[PDB]
């Protein structure tokens, strides 16, 4: 019963969002520029920042309301695309249909969109962590750095390029246009003074692995002069040329993707960093890194052993789990649950493009709900608390009980109780694992799951129970209504989701 | 009343988080946390053994209830797992690891040593903890399994 | 056991009691930083002893050349040292079964022609 | 606030009796006697009181993690050149102590001849106890061609 | 007390001198303190063991006591530094730790016992504390402006940036009649 | 009905009470409409540009990127 | 529509100041050929009354208005008022509304603070026969009618003088605080003097009412000497 | 019997340090 | 710091006046002078601080209209899949 109508209105709405997104941050933009000789805050009730701060609010959001409508669109057009083909077995009889494109608005980089359920996922991520941080961030932007409330926007643009491109340049471009905003959020947001060093350590760590990144592509543009990305298939790479290529891609994108040894920069950054762009980082920001790896190494054909790559993931996983006794800062504590988090995602994209892609998805989603979770919780704490440190704050739980059991809900969840997606990604992961090489499932689960999640809960619980006699004058109230609300949509989502349904998983 | 390995393990999990907070119900004391905070390290060990069980099940037959892994276990009997540089007996496996969590639930010698620092809960929830709640875990897990321990 | 006299190498906190430290890192702000201002905007004066510890991690550093192998267990800093190629021959022996069986292998499958997870492939006229 | 004691209803203290006097000999052989204060560099109340023999290129170095912090942060990366020099007598250099590894880095590198008494006056934070301290400023180098402007 | 022996990571001999004498530093005491604690711990755990006990003996625990309280007296009477004193020093210090018995009752009404910090006692400043005017009223100029400070409005509680612009009701009348009546006057 | 300036009418016959908060009324209710006014002056400022410069800004977008 | 009025406002009143703009260079150029010097030439560019967009001062012709005074912003004035030589009222904040009658002494600068809390006004109203001193400042403060107040007098925002009150010279009124009616208040701190008598009153009206005079005879000598505009 | 005064703050009572956090102790 | 406007036209604000009242006679030398805004806000009755004080059916509706929206629309898509114009209900339902 699938109808050319469905095809198209998915494909006008894929294409028509990013004009949607785009006209509006230009319209934004053009006020700004045009109603202010210069381009900083009017510190009174009358200034152009609360119409660009409700512009960019309610852009992301009526984007992300398109963005459902339409990757619910994508969903039923690829799984009545796979029943077209698949269905019929008469030889004179092919699926053979063409499409038109419309004459309204032009193709963006004169590119066909391509559209997959790992990229979607991957804008759904962005929009929902966009919006967060940039609700996180309205007190971090005042008088100077306004300029920045469009940084999420622009972030929203290069990722819909990014998801929705079939070209390899683009592509690419599109991965490495993600470090100029980032740096620029980092280093005039931040309220702390070593953030000015943290944002040199990002760029410099993230940029060795770009370039890292760029020399695969050089390898393959150059050998390849193909930039379609589905003209590989006629093209063989020999074994040399394949190992170089899995292995800079691998080393490059994990630069992003924290993996051992590659995290201090993370580590830096995180703690240094304002935190509302720490849940943007943390969620969203590592994970193009996988979706770019995920896209090379399943394009490209590698006949090398996977065995190194597992293992640096595996340690990554288990250096972050035995380092999380031993912070007594809750910022640090969480940049240490993502490391260990990512270097599993990673982990889960080792076996080229076998089934592990699922588990790895569905747990590059629930770990980006869950920090930010876990930072907006912090910062809440950093911001009613005057601190971020497990000795200068205790008893959180008898001041603030909301706050306490916001804190209580999240290290549930963390811990993967059955009807979550954390629990279902650690199911799939797990399960591979345990077929692949069981003792190695047996090592990673114990420390990752038992001593890694003790020191965690560790800090946690010793910051939400205790009793606050310190400073009594100068105690918090309670979260907020914006708090609350964006805690329990969290919680929402990572319940929610396991309903999905579960023929793209 | 679990119909499957899955709603068993959420089970064992909820009574754990629910026995930590009995237990850590003088919030206020720091004390009181550190007997939560043993019990709550010895219940994960436990939820890592009974997690890994399941999952060796699930790899073995593609199913998850416990009817069908009742009746059909004995079939598999004879398989054995190919780990590290050992060849262990499946159900050996198994049972190893399930036992495991029992006894670290039913605070059996070596790994009882949180049941009695478990007694800073108020007497009501003590009394229900230790008389068919929290320590007869184990046993359920056994007389469930049995076939298997067989 | 663990007391401060004779540990001699796993270092800890002394039991004696010590004066408060004059001098110590504190934390400091962007210059024209936007104040926090949740909640009152109510600011407490810090403890010197906890402003201490949470800036010492941080700035903590290695005298000498080769400390890092002698400072707390030489046996444990070592494998530690080695864990990651313990856990390559590990992930090595596990795939001899893997070879000699028949099962999952580490390596890149490739069963899908670089055909992406439920990508759109259509033509245009 | 902090560091005053005041209360409800006193009378604010004479600048003469905060002033911390600094002696100096002139690079031409002659004697200055000039006023600072605490918490403040020894080259900006040399600066302040115009001083001459101090070049100054670097202009006191970077504007954070600063050589001025009583806990040097170990990431700072120290001054940035060696025009500022001073020889402080030994009552309080010895006071003042060992120097830190990038000072005396650029000490070292200075072109001109130096003492082991040499300190920089940006590095060199005013304190209490330095009251009456006697120092000599002899000429500093000319780094680039932006001195001459 | 602080009842605290079994907390801190105390030694083996710092909790003896805790339990022997208050001190966990008994150098610092004179002879007097040192011979009146020493006395005074003998007698607790003498009390608590042969009377509040298993089955306790009223007549032992009477010649007991009669002989530790002459032993006293002769240690009270001898000098400082003295071997013989010393001697019944460290034969009573074997005694307490003898006696010495983990989990032994500590007294409710001590620090760091059990319900000891059960209950968080709110201070009056949070019993004041009521940004909001529903049980302590509040000022429409939210505060009371002081001679020689500006009248600030207060921060308020929750900060959030996130507001529009200000909002007036449908076709609200906003013509400048003061300017328009004047010009009008002046013709 | 009619515009009545209370700043500038008599008052003598009120008590001083009434008076200023006559006073304080009227100046509350002028520096509403003066409020209104200015912002959306403001508003206007915001809305020409955006209509004036909006679709060159595309052309330029456009014709630099297809 | 409102907002398309707005926005017809400012697009002729941009094009106007670019057709200023535009002339006043041509103008400039042309003096550069003809090797004239008169646009070089430094002259005062103080206005007395300078409006910014849409916020102009109104006050009936029969005011004095000092050319030394500058009104800026939103500035009404009654019928008789008189500035001050020096006076500035800024007013571009918020409003500045004065009575009939008063009188505003030399040197005067009234300007109002950018917000207040609830139910105070942000804008300084003044009495219809209020006279103030030489030298004084005032912000977003209400007066009422009949009130004199001295020379060198600050008073603050949010601080209420009702009518009749008498302020002593070199006093200050603390921010947000009640001067009732007939009452003397002196000191730099204000501090409560005594009531007011009937003499004392009578003298007050009769000095605010020879400074009406005195400001109608300035007016007059200013206009015959050409330092007054006649507006 | 006995009129007693409100349960004491002093029930609660704050802790002062006296000694460094060593970061070896973290 | 906030810049927003207090006095809002779009309502008046609830306030008690009589609570705090101002000193106009009796004064001292050395006394302060009185406050001249002394209103202080007033809540109506019957408001709970505790709960959100939501006495509105506007939600309720848009969730039940909701869930009957998405019951029509399953039967519908039911009687399409089935190839019928409408659901062909059996005699008998069996458990499963
Ligand atoms: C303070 C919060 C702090 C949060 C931050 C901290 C977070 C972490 C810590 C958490 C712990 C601390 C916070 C807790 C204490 C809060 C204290 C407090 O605020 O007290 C006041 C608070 C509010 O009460 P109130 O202030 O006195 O009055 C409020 C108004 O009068 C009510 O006005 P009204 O009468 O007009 O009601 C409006 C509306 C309430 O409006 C809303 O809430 C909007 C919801 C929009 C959708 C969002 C997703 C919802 C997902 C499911 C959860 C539903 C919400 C229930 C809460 C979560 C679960 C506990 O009510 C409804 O109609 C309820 C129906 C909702 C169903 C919507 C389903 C959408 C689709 C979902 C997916 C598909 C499902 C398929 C199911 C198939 C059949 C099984 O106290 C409560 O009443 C608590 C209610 C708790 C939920 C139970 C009641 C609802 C049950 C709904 C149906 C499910 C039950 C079984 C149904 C079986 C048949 C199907
Ligand atoms: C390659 C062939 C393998 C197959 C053959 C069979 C296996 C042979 C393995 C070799 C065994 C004999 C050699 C070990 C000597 C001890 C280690 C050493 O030399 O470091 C310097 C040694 C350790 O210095 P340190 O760690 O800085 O001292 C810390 C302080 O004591 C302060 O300590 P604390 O009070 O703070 O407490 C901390 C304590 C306790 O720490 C803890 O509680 C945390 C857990 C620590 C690890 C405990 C072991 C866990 C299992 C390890 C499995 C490794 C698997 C990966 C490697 C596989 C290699 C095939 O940390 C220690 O454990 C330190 C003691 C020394 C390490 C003992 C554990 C590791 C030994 C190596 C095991 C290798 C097994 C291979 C087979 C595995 C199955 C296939 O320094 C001393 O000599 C001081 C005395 C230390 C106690 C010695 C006790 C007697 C040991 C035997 C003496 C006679 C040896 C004759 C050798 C003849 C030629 C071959
Ligand atoms: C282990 C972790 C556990 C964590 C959780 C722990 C427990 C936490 C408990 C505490 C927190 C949750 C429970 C309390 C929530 C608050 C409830 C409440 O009452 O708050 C009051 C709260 C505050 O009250 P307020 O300040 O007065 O604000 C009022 C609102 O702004 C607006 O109020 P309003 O009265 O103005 O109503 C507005 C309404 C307006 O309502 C209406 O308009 C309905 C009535 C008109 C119907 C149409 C008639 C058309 C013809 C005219 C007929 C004549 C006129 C009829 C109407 C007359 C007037 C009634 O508009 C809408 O709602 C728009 C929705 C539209 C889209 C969705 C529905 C439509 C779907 C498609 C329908 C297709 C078929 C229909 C086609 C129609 C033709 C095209 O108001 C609300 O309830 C608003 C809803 C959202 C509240 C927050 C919900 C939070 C949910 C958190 C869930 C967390 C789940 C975690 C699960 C974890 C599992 C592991
Ligand atoms: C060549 C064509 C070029 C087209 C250029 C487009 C020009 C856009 C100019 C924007 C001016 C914004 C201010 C207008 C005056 C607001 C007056 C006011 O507040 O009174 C309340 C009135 C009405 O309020 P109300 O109380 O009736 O609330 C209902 C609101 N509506 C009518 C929308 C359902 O005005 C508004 O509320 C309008 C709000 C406008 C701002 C919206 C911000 C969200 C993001 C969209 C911004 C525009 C970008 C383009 C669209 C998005 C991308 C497709
Ligand atoms: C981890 C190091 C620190 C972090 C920085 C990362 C730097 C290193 C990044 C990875 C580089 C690739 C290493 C693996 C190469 C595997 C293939 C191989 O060489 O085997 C012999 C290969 C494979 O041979 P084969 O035996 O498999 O098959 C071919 C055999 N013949 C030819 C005989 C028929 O043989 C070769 O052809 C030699 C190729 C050598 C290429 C080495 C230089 C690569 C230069 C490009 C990358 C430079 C990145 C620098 C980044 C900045 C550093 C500061
Ligand atoms: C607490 C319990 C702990 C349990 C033990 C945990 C692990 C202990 C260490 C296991 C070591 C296993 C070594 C053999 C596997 C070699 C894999 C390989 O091919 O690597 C070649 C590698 C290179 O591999 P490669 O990847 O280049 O191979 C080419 C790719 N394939 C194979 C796919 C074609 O070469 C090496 O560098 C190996 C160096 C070995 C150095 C000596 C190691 C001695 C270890 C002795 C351990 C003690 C005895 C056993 C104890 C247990 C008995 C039950
Ligand atoms: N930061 C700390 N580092 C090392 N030891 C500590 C520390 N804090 C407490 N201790 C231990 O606590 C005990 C003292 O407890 P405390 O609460 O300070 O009461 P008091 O000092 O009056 O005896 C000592 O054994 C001391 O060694
Ligand atoms: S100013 Fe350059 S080093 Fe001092």
């Amino acid at each position: 019963m699938f109808n050319l109508n469905t095809i198209y209105l998915s494909r006008i709405f894929i294409e028509f969002n990013f004009y949607f997104l785009f006209f509006l941050f230009l319209i934004s933009s053009i006020i700004f520029y045009f109603s202010k000789i210069i381009s900083i805050q009017n510190l009174n009730q009358n200034s152009v920042f609360n119409f660009l701060k409700l512009a960019n609010i309610f852009g992301i959001l009526i984007s992300f309301f398109i963005h459902i409508i339409s990757f619910w669109f994508y969903c039923i057009y690829s799984y009545n695309l796979s029943l077209n083909i698949f269905s019929d077995i008469n030889l004179y009889n092919s699926n053979s249909i063409e499409l038109l494109n419309n004459s309204l608005l032009p193709n963006y980089f004169k590119s066909n969109i391509t559209i997959d359920f790992f990229g979607l996922i991957l804008l759904t991520l962005a929009y929902i962590v966009g919006f967060v941080s940039i609700l996180a961030l309205d007190t971090r932007l005042y008088w100077k750095n306004i300029k920045y409330i469009f940084s999420f926007t622009i972030f929203l643009l290069i990722v819909y390029v990014y998801v929705t491109v079939s070209n390899i340049l683009l592509f690419f471009m599109c991965y490495e246009l993600l470090l100029i905003p980032s740096f620029l959020i980092v280093y005039f947001v931040s309220p702390s003074r070593r953030a000015i060093q943290a944002s040199l350590y990002f760029v410099i760590w993230t940029q060795l692995g770009s370039l890292l990144v760029l020399i695969a592509i050089s390898y393959i543009i150059s050998i390849t002069n193909t930039y379609e990305f589905n003209d590989l298939k006629y093209f063989n790479f020999t074994n040399s040329e394949s190992t170089i290529i899995i292995f800079l891609i691998f080393l490059g994108f994990g630069f992003k993707a924290p993996i051992w040894p590659f995290h201090y920069w993370l580590t830096k950054t995180h703690v240094e960093a304002p935190s509302g762009f720490s849940i943007y980082l943390s969620g969203f920001l590592v994970k193009t890194a996988l979706y770019g790896f995920y896209k090379f190494n399943t394009s490209i054909f590698i006949d090398i052993d996977s065995s190194i790559f597992i293992a640096i993931c595996i340690m990554g996983v288990v250096d972050s789990s035995l380092k999380m006794w031993g912070q007594t800062d809750l910022k640090k504590l969480v940049a240490y649950g993502t490391i260990q988090e990512m270097n599993i995602i990673y982990l889960a994209f080792c076996w080229g493009d076998s089934c592990a892609i699922l588990g790895g998805i569905l747990f590059s989603a629930t770990h980006a709900f869950l920090s930010a979770l876990m930072f907006f919780l912090v910062d809440c704490i950093y911001r009613r608390y005057h601190t971020r440190s497990l000795v200068e704050v205790n008893g959180i739980l008898h001041i603030t009980p909301n706050l306490g059991l916001s804190i209580l809900f999240m290290l549930v969840f963390f811990s993967g109780i059955p009807g979550t997606i954390k629990f279902i990604s650690e199911f799939y992961i797990f399960s591979g694992l345990l077929e692949a090489s069981p003792f190695i499932c047996f090592i990673l689960m114990l420390v990752a799951n038992v001593l890694g999640l003790i020191g965690f809960s560790k800090s946690w619980f010793n910051a939400t129970f205790g009793m606050p006699k310190k400073n009594t004058k100068y105690l918090p109230m309670d979260l907020s209504f914006k708090e609350s609300y964006i805690i329990l949509y969290c919680f929402f989502f990572l319940f929610i989701f396991s309903y999905f349904s579960s023929i793209f998983f | 009343s679990s119909g499957n390995f899955i709603v068993l393990f959420l089970g064992w999990e909820l009574i754990g988080l629910t026995s930590f907070f009995l237990i850590n119900f003088w919030s206020t004391r720091v004390g009181t946390l550190k007997a939560a905070f043993k019990a709550f390290s010895f219940n994960k060990l436990s939820d890592l053994f009974l997690f890994f069980a399941i999952l060796i099940i699930f790899s073995t037959t593609y199913n998850l209830d416990i009817l069908s892994f009742n009746n059909q276990i004995y079939l598999y009997e004879s398989y054995n797992i190919d780990m590290f540089y050992w060849s262990i007996n499946l159900i050996e496996i198994i049972s190893f690891f399930f036992i495991s969590c029992a006894f670290i639930k039913s605070a059996q010698f070596g790994a009882h040593i949180w049941l009695p620092d478990s007694m800073e809960a108020p007497v009501p929830a003590s009394a229900l903890i230790h008389s068919a709640t929290l320590v007869s875990a184990g046993i359920y897990l056994l007389l469930r399994l049995s076939p298997l321990f067989e | 056991n663990y007391h401060y006299d004779f540990c001699g190498r796993a270092y800890m906190g002394n039991p004696a009691v010590q004066s408060p430290p004059k001098e110590f890192f504190n934390y400091h702000y962007v210059p024209d930083n936007y104040p926090d201002a949740l909640s009152g905007f109510r600011i407490a004066y810090r403890d010197p002893f906890e402003v201490q510890h949470v800036f010492a991690y941080e700035n903590w550093e290695y005298q000498y050349d080769g400390q890092w192998w002698s400072m707390g267990s030489l046996a444990c800093n070592v494998l530690f040292f080695c864990t990651p190629l313990f856990l390559y021959l590990i992930l090595q022996v596990e795939e001899l079964n893997s070879e000699k069986r028949g099962g999952t292998s580490n390596k890149f499958y490739h069963n899908n022609a670089g055909f992406f997870h439920f990508q759109i492939y259509d033509n245009k006229q | 606030a902090g560091n005053h004691h005041h209360h409800a209803g006193d009378q604010a203290d004479r600048v003469a009796d905060k002033i911390i006097w600094i002696n100096i000999q002139n690079r031409i052989g002659q004697f200055e006697r000039i006023s600072a204060f605490e918490g403040e560099s020894l080259l900006e109340a040399l600066q302040r009181n115009k001083v001459a023999g101090i070049v100054a290129t670097c202009e006191g170095g970077e504007d954070i993690n600063t050589m001025l912090e009583k806990p040097i942060d170990p990431v700072t990366y120290g001054p940035f050149c060696s025009s500022c020099q001073v020889v402080v007598s030994n009552p309080w250099r010895n006071k003042m102590g060992n120097l830190h590894y990038l000072e005396e880095r650029n000490l070292v590198r200075s072109s001109y001849p130096t003492t082991e008494n040499s300190r920089l006056a940006c590095c060199i934070l005013v304190e209490k106890w330095m009251n009456e301290m006697i120092i000599s400023i002899p000429q500093n180098p000319n780094s680039v061609y932006e001195d001459n402007m | 007390s602080k009842a605290y022996y079994f907390v801190k990571n105390f030694s083996w001999a710092e909790v003896s001198n805790l339990l022997c004498y208050g001190t966990k530093y008994p150098t610092v005491l004179n002879h007097q303190q040192k011979v009146t604690r020493l006395y005074r711990a003998t007698l607790r755990r003498v009390y608590a063991h042969q009377v509040e006990g298993y089955k306790t003996d009223f007549k032992q625990y009477n010649e007991n006591i009669t002989d530790i309280g002459k032993d006293f007296n002769k240690m009270l009477a001898l000098k400082p530094e003295s071997l013989e004193l010393q001697a019944y020093f460290k034969k009573y210090e074997d005694l307490q730790e003898e006696l010495f018995d983990p989990a032994m009752i500590i007294d409710e009404s001590r620090p760091y016992a059990a319900s000891s910090g059960r209950y968080y006692i709110f201070d009056d400043y949070l019993l004041k504390f009521d940004p909001f005017g529903f049980y302590s009223p509040k000022l429409l100029s939210e505060n009371r402006p002081e001679e020689a400070m500006p009248f600030y409005e207060d921060y308020p509680q929750n900060d959030s940036h996130w507001n529009l612009w200000e909002q007036f009701p449908e076709d609200f009348e906003d013509s400048n009649a003061e300017r328009e009546a004047i010009l009008k006057s002046n013709k | 009905h009619q515009f009545e300036n209370v700043l500038l009418s008599n008052r003598k016959n009120l008590t001083p009470q009434e008076s200023v908060q006559k006073v304080i009324n009227y100046a509350l209710l002028q520096d509403a409409k003066q409020r209104s006014r200015t912002l959306r002056h403001i508003k206007a400022s915001w809305v020409i540009p955006a209509l004036l410069f909006t679709y060159p800004a595309w052309y330029l977008a456009k014709g630099a990127v297809n | 529509m409102k907002l398309f009025q707005a926005m017809w406002t400012r697009t002729i009143y941009s094009i106007g100041r670019m057709v200023r703009e535009t002339g006043l260079a041509l103008d400039r150029y042309g003096c550069k050929l003809e090797q004239d010097i008169s646009c070089y030439e430094p002259l005062s560019r103080h206005r007395n009354i300078l409006p910014i967009y849409d916020l102009v001062p109104t006050f009936y012709h029969s005011t004095f208005i000092a050319p030394n005074s500058s009104l800026i912003g939103a500035v009404y004035l009654g019928q008789n008022t008189v500035v001050g030589y020096g006076s500035t009222l800024r007013g571009d904040n918020h409003a500045i509304r004065v009575g009939h009658n008063t009188v505003i002494g030399d040197k005067v600068a009234i300007s109002n603070v950018a917000t207040l809390a609830a139910g105070i006004p942000v804008s300084t109203n003044i009495g219809n026969h209020v006279n103030i001193g030489a030298g004084c400042v005032l912000q977003s403060c209400v007066v009422d009618d009949n009130v004199t107040v001295g020379h060198n007098t600050v008073i603050l925002e949010g601080s209420v003088l009702e009518r009749g009150s008498v302020i002593a010279p070199n006093s200050l009124v603390p921010a947000g605080r009640l001067i009732p009616s007939g009452q003397l208040w002196a000191g730099s701190p204000v501090r409560y003097v005594r009531d007011l008598k009937e003499e004392e009153i009578k003298l007050n009206l009769e000095q605010t009412e020879q400074n009406l005079s005195i400001g109608k005879t300035h007016k007059s000598s200013l206009i015959q000497q050409e330092a007054y505009d006649r507006l | 019997g006995w009129d007693r005064p409100d349960v004491p703050l002093s029930f609660n009572p704050l802790y002062v340090h006296k000694r460094e956090l060593s970061i070896f102790d973290t | 710091r906030q810049n927003f406007a207090k006095n809002i036209t779009t309502t008046d604000i609830p306030k008690d006046s009589h609570h705090f009242a101002a000193k106009r006679s009796g004064f001292t030398q050395t006394e302060q002078a009185p406050f001249a805004y002394n209103d202080v806000y007033q809540y109506p009755k019957d408001y709970k601080p505790w709960n959100y004080n939501y006495k509105g059916n506007g939600v309720l509706l848009a969730l039940f209209l909701g869930s009957a929206f998405s019951l029509v629309a399953y039967e519908r898509s039911y009687a399409s899949k089935t190839g019928r114009y409408q659901r062909k209900v059996q005699q008998n339902y069996y458990q499963i």
